[PDB]
């Protein structure tokens, strides 16, 4: 039984949440941000990403060059990362360099200096980043999955931003941007491993005071989109590996059945050629699969959202006549969780989730990264007992019910990359979303 | 000259993006009243001539057949149609 956490707010309403671990000798602080490129409209879309690049381009007292001596000095080192929903900003350090990393991100969040002569150097170095994320295959597939599931809506654009803002952003806009979203009302601060609760509010009192208030706080992790059925196809005969992602709308991050369909996305679950173990694993697909070599891998995920999510899996395979029996397989064990499924496979899943929800969390970026997620998403810290209770509320009941509303019969959103010739048009996919024969 | 699925014998595809949406979430008749009178006005038009010219030629060889063949058998052709066989 993990230690509790603790929370505490300020005036302005900035929340403080911490977990503490004696056990070791790090913490990772950092600010969890209820803001992302979902905030941006088409005109801006790109500045939350660009605003990260500048955040450590140097702030009103140290330069660019100070600030890069002042973590080197401090031991540990700082990380960022802006997605649709959330953006993060976190310091791992040593025990005693907690209030040093406090203080450094506590000025490059609200005192960064946003130089036009470094906005227009970026520019470039953002420009370059347009053509070289085009290597990484999975998110390539992700980004076309999000573009044509959220067809002309915030959560289909990209973090990046179209070419055309990039070069037009300006100081005024990045300002305009961290003004509106970067409110205490919608920031955490966390602290996981050798921290004191009451030392790091302290360092919050001093560092965080002077933070805006927005004019209607709402509370933490609240939000229509449209799902499109879709498809993109991005074929290139010159790429080995078939790159496919399917999914249908998903759950939100407080849905009703945000149990019910991790349970159903375990049952499919994931597989590996290149894991040993991946040969014996339990679920139907895994043995159809690894029996007939019809895939590298297979990634089940149930991605959610403020107000919505995306539930599919993403594929990849080298077997390029045999993508057909690959897709079709998948898409009949979906139809099972509808027709078939009982509680062998669900308790089988619960045992397997009640473990790995708690797994995951092994090291102390790992928890303040479970504690930051979890607060500014649900305006609160689960505790494992409670999850423990929802988990094993899920029936097969309900993973049938919950299937036969969300998979069955429905449309899909498929990105298809790579030597796709064999992945046959829309209707036929289309048609595995159900069986004939039920 | 053709192979299957995965193997069909194009020459190597790349750089082509293609969209398309779900048969549930078209509308299938969208824009049917413009197609339906101001395409198939074009696409007829354009190949008017090539109708036109053989059925009209055909149809006047086929009439002044017909209607010469009517008038050898009457009286007044008679001696027309003796000369004629």
């Amino acid at each position: 039984v993990s230690p509790k956490t603790r929370t505490s707010n300020l005036k302005n309403g900035l929340t403080i949440a911490s977990e503490s671990n004696p056990l070791v000798q790090t913490a990772t602080v950092g600010v969890w941000i209820d803001a992302g490129s979902r905030n941006e409209n088409a005109y801006n879309n790109g500045t939350a990403h660009f605003f990260e690049h500048l955040a450590f381009k140097g702030t009103d007292k140290r330069s660019q060059h100070q600030l890069e001596l002042d973590i080197e000095n401090m031991g540990g080192h700082l990380n960022a990362y802006t997605s649709r929903e959330s953006t993060v900003y976190y310091a791992k350090s040593f025990k005693d360099d907690v209030p040093k990393s406090v203080e450094i991100l506590a000025d490059i969040l609200q005192h960064s200096k946003l130089a036009e002569s470094a906005i227009d150097r970026e520019r470039e170095v953002i420009t370059r980043e347009l053509e070289e994320v085009n290597k990484q295959y999975e998110e390539v597939v992700f980004d076309h999955l999000h573009a044509t599931a959220f067809m002309n809506q915030p959560l289909g654009r990209t973090i990046l931003g179209p070419r055309e803002n990039i070069q037009t952003i300006t100081n005024t806009e990045l300002r305009k941007f961290i003004t509106e979203n970067y409110t205490a009302d919608r920031m955490v601060l966390v602290g996981a491993g050798a921290v004191d609760h009451d030392a790091l509010v302290e360092l919050a009192e001093k560092y965080f005071s002077h933070l805006p208030s927005s004019q209607s706080p709402v509370p933490l992790g609240t939000p229509i989109p449209n799902f499109v059925g879709s498809e993109v196809r991005l074929r290139d005969d010159t790429m080995p590996v078939a790159h496919i992602a399917i999914a249908v709308e998903g759950v939100s991050w407080t849905s009703e059945d945000y149990y019910t369909a991790l349970v159903a996305q375990a049952i499919i679950g994931n597989y590996d050629r290149a894991v040993g173990t991946s040969r014996h694993q339990g679920s139907r697909l895994s043995n159809i699969v690894s029996e007939n070599n019809l895939a590298n891998s297979f990634q089940s995920f149930s991605t959610s959202y403020s107000d919505t999510g995306l539930w599919g899996i993403y594929l990849t395979s080298e077997n390029t006549t045999q993508i057909d029996d690959l897709v079709h397989f998948t898409l009949k064990e979906w139809n099972r969780l509808s027709t078939s499924v009982s509680n062998l496979q669900v308790e089988r899943a619960k045992s397997q989730l009640k473990a790995g929800l708690l797994l995951s969390l092994d090291g102390t970026t790992y928890v303040a990264e479970d504690i930051g997620r979890q607060l500014t998403t649900l305006g609160r810290r689960v505790t494992p007992a409670e999850v423990e209770a929802k988990l094993e509320a899920v029936t097969e009941h309900d993973v049938r019910a919950w299937a036969q509303k969300t998979l069955y019969d429905k449309d899909i959103a498929l990105v298809g990359l790579g030597p796709i010739e064999g992945l046959y048009d829309y209707n036929r996919i289309r048609n595995d979303m159900s069986m004939m024969r039920w | 000259y053709m192979g299957w699925w995965g193997h069909m014998g194009s020459p190597p595809q790349k750089g082509i993006a293609g969209y398309t949406i779900s048969p549930f979430a078209a509308r299938p008749f969208a824009g049917v009243v413009h197609a339906a009178i101001f395409n198939t006005f074009r696409r007829t038009k354009n190949q008017a001539l090539f109708v036109i010219l053989p059925v009209s030629f055909f149809y006047y060889v086929w009439t002044q057949a017909s209607e010469k063949n009517e008038w050898l058998y009457t009286k007044a052709g008679r001696h027309e149609l003796a000369k004629a066989l």
